[PDB]
């Protein structure tokens, strides 16, 4: 183990890294969907992003350490083009030293008596904070951080002797981390600073489940539910199987559940769409050069034709969203739930190896990879799914709030935009039904207690997001919040069990580990699906 | 239609006896690895010149499998990826050319063309301006540069083309295509000067390949797709298979056929 | 807006087959019989790509292995025709029919050779026999007409008219005949050509054929400028194995 | 040995001959320079020609034997196209039988007494004679023939016992010939009948020195003579050598001697021409399809530039004629002598073998060859050399007479015709001189005794060609002609010897074997060349 700054090894670029930088820059500047110019404005931003990778919390580096290298911040494009990585390695070695200073100061602080009876607060988001000007200012910031870390552990029932044991372990480990950092970790972080300024799905990479069916029965009526986990190769076949099976059961309507259904295979979105409509295009795919491909299901056998609801949430991403958008745009299915993720783009990997590397530089290692965006998705009506995602016809109460998840929140996400509509024939309309579906939905959820509680949690989450990043360092204030949190949860559970004829819990920890939350959104979608069945029949 | 037309070019007896000879030599095992990759390169150049680009790509890939550090080979594979519309991979190939040999000038032309068709006009202009400075009296260097600059700023492209002509020695025939582009001569005068300069069918065919392509591009940028289409097919009709203008007349037609 | 195709380019299939054929011929996986067969097949492919010298090489090699392939002499005869050595071409076709007197296309090709060789009555003998073997093939009537035009212009036209009237009138080529007969104008011919073409390859083919017969029509009227342009426009289609492509080239050679 | 008709083997077509006929017909009807149609008119002529091959003298076959097969004379084209050769072999076997009849009759007539006192005549040309109607008529014709053969030998000093010994040998040999004739001889003669109807240089074929220079001197004047035997590959190089050597001497003029110079390489005519003229085309060659190739010498260098005479005769053929015509048409040399042969065409051989014959019919023999005309020559002025040949500027006396030899006398020789003149620049003119050269020539040869005798022989030959084919069967009339022939020759020789200071001959057989006739034509051409030399240095502009 390790007791002083000068025993942290000084990290240096490996002989291949200049070349790898040139190759990465070549790919990103020439082939990326986003057509950015690696000019001086862009170089500065790569620079700022690199600093935030070295010091997320703005409590390790000094403003004078930063201004030293910020003079030449606009030159980073050149540096990257010509494989000069001095700025990246110089800052990284300085950051390692500054980090060891912080951890060793933190170890010293731990011995001091802890007092959590203040009205002080801790900011969890320092990403917009001025850089600290000197050691005193760093030291105040780490007094505050160590107090947060201490109090964090106190609120989980640990003793002062045990807080100091844990944090000693943690801070000593963070120091052993510094010595075990290598050249590739530095290079990697420099290419990440470039990558992520282009878009949030672009990256540099250092070198080295089936469909479920159930039937819900409300009154005398029956609804089939297809629980789809992913758009896996083969899905569309397993769904045929299940649809013929529901036919035998004579179901009034069908729900397709694409909640938390992310990524996946685009072919499967196209072919799955095929099962419910017969037309051409499902999706339009645009490359990095204005060229548009239209993808079609050309075996126009419809296997369903009955009332259809698509159930989606904020985590429905990519293939999911294409399928849901097709069904919406064709007027084939009602979409219910939350606005989806808005993942409207596709990335691809590319090796940085060249076939003559081994021959001309036998001493090099293998070289790793880039991932970059190449295609954007558009709907048949012209609009992209990028950002806006799919907006449901009936939005559950959770959807009528701005969320902290989704492409629209990610850093430098590409914008929404549109192209011309494709040629297509709508299979239904369904806008007729919308005002009665919404009136009956709104009637039912005013009286359902799960929904009533969700409304309450939403009102409360909204009055608290004001101060979301500001945490109290007063142990009493924080215990009282933890206890009202546990008591609310307990009451929520007990309200449920009294309704169900199940025994009340005495305390929250007596709850089984395997306890399944109910699914109000799915339950209410069954009701929505049956409403649709009535209105479609006459 | 009394156009200017050549007899479309045919394989010469020499090109065909050399290919026959090349097949026999490759079928022998009399060859160093260096010599074999060199011969595969040479046979690829010949097959490309006859318009057999898949046979060419095959000999080129085989060459790199024997020696992977031939920049001359990557240059052709980059060209082919350009004609195939795979601009992304074409950029990779040209980068490879210039990594092996940064003095390999024609990679700047070809990467320029690739970046032009790939809708990266500023980057294309960088490569084509560098290709220009390496031989400013070669008019075709000014022409490709102009094609790229036209997308940034039409008025300023034209001004830079005018300057490139005024600086030049005005000797090479291609300056007449430039003169047309600049408004200084009419289409008929261009064609008159083309026939005057051509001496035999091969030189006529070549002049027509070049000239119909630039005429084609001129009309395309005016929105006249019927005239552009005809002109591109007339360029290709000359069978000057290894001209860049032949290759991109084909590509331009492929993009008119898709639309 | 005249009527032009994109000049035809080698297809990927034709080029991978050639590459495959080279490997097989280099290998020792072939009988003598199999080798002569493959050399024939590679000749046919190279001819279809317009590599006639490489074709002749593979054809000569085939005959060296087996000297009784009528299919090979037929191509050698064609090549001797394009080279203007009519005399030797006759020998090659005689050889075709001596090996296999039912090898009909030798009658066409010997007829064409005799036509270019200025033996119009003898050409007519071969081409009339080629006609009788498939009278609804309009191109058979067209080559017969070309030979008879040199004997008697007015009677050639009459026999062509009869050949049309007796035919089923199905195949597109009858439209070139209709033009030859005066029944339609050049613009109508072109109109029907575009209507009948479905894609670039069929357009190119139609233009190869049609520009050659238009070329010949104008040449026989003395319009060398129009003939010259038309022959070059036929050739521009790169339909290398059409007889009409081969003799558009030969006609151009004679105008030089 | 052989005593009766039925021991003559009946000849039959071999298994390959049908094929060979098809192949021959294919070449001749498709590729010959002459574009004939093998129709019924042509078939009849092939038939007539075949009869004359079987019976040249029209004294073997009967008119009834001929009419038997003449009904189907127009079918011979079909027969040839499809390899049916029944008419050819039937007539050939009938001809063999009829021939044996004639020879056996001749053996019998021979023993009868000979009387050569009759004033009867014998016609040597029966080629347009009516076919004999019967055996009596045949027998009278062979009485006549055997009398000719007998008298022929008597006039060489043989006795009656020796004439009968010889003619017995000869007629018995002609019978042994018949039995030794084979199928290929028949086939061959049938294809010859086809061939030679097309033109006289076309044929079916069954399967199987340097230039010399001297110098002549008249007064103090000198003339160099290049005696060219043939247009051999290499000639043009050997002639440079000789022209440098003549320069080292100082000759007033040069004679090129192309007498009896036939055939040869065309390239050599072109390149030889080059030595005397600057540039341009020498000859235009036309193929079987109206296409015209122009052959030129493209060296540029003239190696002579001085007065030049080309000496030619009736036997100057083909390459020779091209060279002389070029020199004439360019105004470069004076041509002297006789109108040339008129060989204006080129022939080529082709094998009738095919590469698959050995494999598919292993038991066949090898198959032989055809020769046919493919090209005709034209001069730079447009006219062909075919037939008219080259007409000299000064014609020696034997040239102002129609001769028996030359293309214009050959059977079915293609006609003369012309094409457009080629583009060329005349290097001189020489037309002015023509009437003074001729006046001086005519003065000199009125006084030369060789020339005086040539004109005498021409007058006598010309008054004799009336009955040229009609020979007398009177021994005394024929001895008297042989004796006036020998006496004229003896006097000729003795006139020469008296002039030369040489001893007179007493009789003609005392003359040495190695005796060289003089060369008056060459001597007089030396005089012509010197005349040219004066008139050329006397020219101001």
């Amino acid at each position: 183990d390790i007791t002083r700054a000068d025993q942290i090894p000084v990290l240096k670029e490996e002989t291949q890294h200049a070349t790898v930088s040139e190759r990465v820059t070549s790919r990103f500047t020439r082939s990326h969907y986003r057509q950015f110019d690696l000019d001086q404005a862009f170089s500065a931003k790569i620079f700022d992003r690199y600093l935030n990778l070295l010091d997320y919390s703005h409590n390790v580096l000094l403003a004078s350490d930063v201004e030293q290298f910020a003079k030449k911040k606009t030159e980073l494009g050149d540096e990257l083009r010509s494989g000069k990585l001095d700025v990246f390695y110089d800052l990284y070695n300085l950051a390692q030293k500054r980090r060891f200073e912080r951890y060793q100061y933190a170890l010293s602080v731990l011995e001091k008596p802890m007092d959590f009876t203040g009205n002080d607060t801790y900011n969890l988001d320092r990403s917009k904070a001025p850089w600290p000007k000197n050691e005193a200012e760093l030291n105040a910031l780490w007094d505050s951080k160590v107090k947060f870390d201490e109090l964090s552990l106190k609120l989980t029932g640990k003793t002062d002797k045990e807080i100091r044991e844990t944090l000693t372990r943690r801070y000593k480990f963070a120091i052993r981390r510094l010595a075990q950092t290598n050249s590739e970790d530095v290079f990697s972080l420099a290419m990440t600073a470039f990558a992520r300024e282009i878009d949030p799905h672009t990256n540099y990479l250092s070198p080295r489940r089936a469909v479920k069916m159930s039937v819900k029965t409300v009154g005398k009526e029956k609804v089939g539910v297809l629980d789809i986990p992913g758009f896996y190769v083969g899905l569309t076949d397993d769904v045929k199987v299940q649809l013929q099976k529901l036919e035998k059961q004579n179901v009034s309507s069908v729900i397709i559940d694409l909640r938390s259904n992310g990524g996946g295979a685009l072919t499967e979105a196209v072919s799955l769409s095929g099962l419910f409509i017969p037309a051409g295009p499902i999706v339009q795919v645009r490359d990095n050069n204005g060229k548009v491909r239209e993808d079609s299901d050309t075996d126009g056998q419809v296997f369903y034709k009955g009332p259809l609801v698509v159930l989606v949430d904020r985590f429905s991403a990519s293939a999911s969203e294409i399928f849901a958008a097709a069904m919406q745009d064709y007027g084939r299915a009602l979409v219910v739930g939350e606005p989806t993720f808005g993942k409207g783009t596709v990335q691809q990997y590319r090796s940085l190896n060249r076939i003559y590397d081994q021959m001309l530089r036998p001493e090099w290692p293998a070289l790793g990879s880039v991932q970059y965006t190449i295609q954007k998705f558009y709907r048949v009506n012209g609009g992209s799914t990028q950002r806006k995602g799919v907006t449901p016809d009936i939005i559950m109460p959770t959807g009528n709030e701005e969320t902290e998840t989704g492409e629209k929140f990610e850093d430098n996400a590409l914008p929404w935009d549109s192209i011309d509509a494709a040629t297509y024939v709508k299979s239904g309309d369904l806008t007729a039904f919308e005002p009665e579906l919404l009136k009956e939905h709104n009637a039912r959820i005013a009286k359902d207690p799960e929904f009533q509680n969700i409304m309450k949690d939403i009102a409360r989450f909204n009055a608290m997001k004001d101060k979301r990043n500001i945490v109290s360092l007063n142990y009493a204030v924080r215990e009282k919040e933890n206890n009202e949190d546990d008591a609310t949860r307990l009451a929520r559970l007990n309200e449920r069990f009294k309704r169900e004829g199940k025994p009340e819990l005495k305390k929250l920890d007596d709850l089984p580990k395997d306890y399944q939350e109910p699914d109000p959104y799915l339950d209410e979608t069954v009701n929505i699906a049956l409403d649709l069945a009535k209105l479609e029949k006459a | 239609k009394s156009e200017v037309l050549a007899v479309p070019l045919q394989p010469t007896l020499q090109q065909e006896v050399i290919l026959a000879r090349m097949e026999q030599i490759l079928a022998s095992r009399a060859l160093t690895d260096d010599e074999r990759a060199q011969l595969l390169y040479e046979r690829g150049v010949l097959y490309d010149s006859l318009g057999l680009r898949a046979l060419a790509r095959n000999d080129f890939s085989q060459a790199l499998a024997i020696r992977p550090d031939m920049p001359e080979v990557f240059n052709y594979l980059g060209i082919y990826l350009t004609q195939a519309g795979n601009f992304d991979a074409a950029y990779e190939a040209f980068d490879s050319v210039l990594e092996l040999d940064p003095t390999y000038n024609y990679a700047h032309l070809n990467r320029g063309i690739a970046l032009y068709y790939g809708g990266r006009d500023k980057l294309a202009q960088d490569d084509l301006l560098a290709f220009y400075q390496d031989d400013p009296n070669d008019p075709f260097r000014s022409l490709w540069l102009y094609l790229a600059e036209q997308k940034l700023d039409e008025k300023q492209a034209k001004e830079v083309l005018k300057q490139h002509f005024e600086k030049s020695d005005k000797e090479q025939w291609g300056w007449n295509i430039v003169e047309f582009y600049l408004g200084n001569i009419s289409e008929q005068t261009l064609m008159e000067r083309l026939k005057a300069d051509a001496t035999d069918n091969t030189s006529l065919a070549e002049h027509l390949s070049e000239t119909n392509f630039y005429l084609g591009k001129y009309y395309l940028s005016l929105g006249d797709l019927d005239s552009a289409t005809a002109l591109f097919k007339l360029a290709v009709a000359n069978n000057v298979h290894n001209f860049v203008e032949h290759r991109y007349a084909l590509l331009e037609l492929s993009l008119l056929g898709q639309d």
